[PDB]
RNA sequence: CUUUCU
RNA sequence: GUGGGAGAGGGUGGUGGAAUUCCCGGAGUAGCGGUGAAAUGCGCAGAUACCGGGAGGAACGCCGAUGGCGAAGGCAGCCACCUGGUCCACCCGUGACGCUGAGGCGCGAAAGCGUGGGGAGCAAACCGGAUUAGAUACCCGGGUAGUCCACGCCCUAAACGAUGCGCGCUAGGUCUCUGGGUCUCCUGGGGGCCGAAGCUAACGCGUUAAGCGCGCCGCCUGGGGAGUACGGCCGCAAGGC
């Protein structure tokens, strides 16, 4: 099992209850696939460079997990299913490449 | 009839002609004019001068809908692009701004032989 | 030529592998989502190379433009 | 892939003595490993020719070390093979 | 635009 | 073997935005387009230009290069998975296990062929406009195969560095990509340029040899006839050797 980063962007017009609903299904998914959660980040809403799904804003997440490589792609399918889920991207972890430091 | 005041001024330049389309802040065209829209049938439709008469025309018909200030957009490369603008700027309208919003592809459709040999 | 000023100079120590530093990245783009050359990025082979890939990610997460319209002219 | 630990395990499993790494046996034993994995990777991706060459090269190198083995100690040979699972 | 032969 | 590294090397699955075409709705008229000049063509069943939505196909701008990777053909949106090659440091292990390579086997741009699928844009043939003395062309308007995918076949090429592979030896200077070190330099791998000696008919090559040498393979022996004929092998065919 290797470390990954799970960017996820959902509908920004979610009600705390509708929203809470998503973060839930996500947690299941992650779990169901072996996504051992190492830490999250609730950035919230930010100005997208371009409208996504007609919507001019977006609600970002970020779960750095440690799951089995052999799943990741399937996990990624599962995550995407959710309609209020706008975009999902799972980079592999990477020692930060400094610069001008 | 409508009366708008401010809106968009689309300048579609090319080496073959220049059509100018004035529209409301929603983008729904109010008035338009080409070069041939003023006689000029074949080649002359491209001359920078043609663009001038076009711009002006569309500008007039535009002020007829009560226009006053516009946001100019440009798309194309023609012996009349920057000129048509020279026109609108003058005319009687208030060109708030200018923008080149020509559409370029991040490489997709194979162009006609006429435009190939790119690479 | 283009000796106006470099993007690395007017900047600090940053992780060129950060596909979310929307603030720092925006710096390397031009008056369009277009990624800056080296004469401008001031970066280097290896760097300017990671920049590029990093930027593309941000773009995808809707964090950066792919192309901007040109004001003035 | 073949993880460090997973690999070294084989190295030990075949080394002639503590520290032995580049020994013909260890070596053959080692390539036999890679070869089989790749062999698999092509059970699928029959379309991946660029890797296939690599395969072709590993075999070459192997079917070569062995050649030398038999030539040398014809015993270690019979052993290694039967053990490793080759010939046929 | 094209524009052959000697 | 251990530990570091760069890469458009390859295979599968996803997936992002730009643009074109089409369909829908909005607003809007009289033209658009195209050329040297035009016409064909398309538009009042409302085109062009503009805004919104949708569908689909193919290709991935900037980064991007005098750049990188591969044995060659060749390879660039992003993500994961699977997988090949390779450079370096330590010098730790094996102990000549090496080089070349007739034949064989595999790979092999494009066009082409088979079965099925796909088809936006482009476009042999073709159907039209123009130009011309004529125009079976150049230019303009349409356009089928094809280009796309899968599986099977074909195997060619200015398949080029027009330069077989491996090793040793023979001034430097200069730029560059990638690793190491005591890091305005030294050192290794790769890509360029100018050049010692030397080689060359010359042009040029010159530690990335076309120099000095050894090993192994392929090949040449005046031009036309002709890569034809015949024979043989391969191929569904075209055709290939
Ligand atoms: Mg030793
Ligand atoms: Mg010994
Ligand atoms: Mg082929
Ligand atoms: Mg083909
Ligand atoms: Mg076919
Ligand atoms: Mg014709
Ligand atoms: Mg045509
Ligand atoms: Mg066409
Ligand atoms: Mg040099
Ligand atoms: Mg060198
Ligand atoms: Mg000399
Ligand atoms: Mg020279
Ligand atoms: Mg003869
Ligand atoms: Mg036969």
């Amino acid at each position: 099992m290797r470390r990954y980063e799970v960017n996820i962007v959902l509908n920004p017009n979610l009600d705390q209850s509708q929203l809470a609903l998503e973060k839930e299904i996500i947690q299941r998914a992650l779990e169901n696939y072996g996504a051992r959660v190492e830490k999250v980040e609730e950035l919230g809403l930010r100005r997208l460079a371009y409208p996504i799904a007609k919507d001019p804003q977006g609600y970002f997440l970020w779960y750095q997990v440690e799951m089995p490589e052999d799943r990741v792609n399937d996990l990624a399918r599962e995550l995407r299913i959710r309609d209020n889920v706008r975009r999902v991207m799972v980079v592999k972890s990477q020692e930060p490449f400094l610069a001008n430091a | 009839k409508r009366q708008v005041a401010s809106g968009r001024a689309y300048i579609h330049a090319s080496y073959n002609n220049t059509i100018v389309t004035i529209t409301d802040p929603d983008g729904n065209p109010i008035t338009w004019s080409s070069g041939g829209v003023i006689g000029y049938k074949g080649s002359r439709k491209g001359t920078p001068y043609a663009a001038q008469l076009a711009a002006l025309d569309a500008a007039k018909k535009a002020m007829a809908y009560g226009m006053q200030s516009v946001d100019v957009i440009v798309r194309g490369t023609g012996a009349g692009r920057e000129q048509a603008i020279r026109a609108l700027q003058a005319s009687g309208l208030q060109v708030k701004s200018i923008v080149d919003d020509t559409p370029v592809p991040h490489n997709g459709c194979r162009p006609k032989k006429k435009f190939r040999k790119a690479s | 030529p283009s000796r106006k000023a470099k993007v690395k100079a007017t900047l600090g120590e940053f992780d060129l592998r950060d596909y979310r530093n929307v603030e720092v990245l925006k710096r390397f783009l031009s008056e369009t989502g277009k990624i800056l050359p080296r004469r401008r990025t001031g970066l280097s082979g290896k760097e300017q190379r990671i920049l590029a890939k990093t930027i593309k990610r941000a773009r995808i997460l809707g964090l950066l433009p792919f192309t901007e319209k040109l004001v003035r002219k | 892939p073949i993880t460090k630990e997973e690999k070294q395990k084989v190295i030990q499993e075949f080394a002639r003595f503590p520290g032995d790494t580049g020994s013909t046996e260890v070596q053959v034993a080692l390539l036999t490993l890679r070869i089989n994995r790749l062999s698999e990777h092509l059970k699928v991706h029959k379309k991946d020719h660029h890797s296939h060459r690599g395969l072709l090269m590993m075999v070459g190198q192997r079917r070569r070390l062995l050649r030398y083995l038999q030539r040398e100690d014809p015993e270690r040979y019979r052993a290694l093979i039967e053990k490793l699972g080759i010939r046929g």
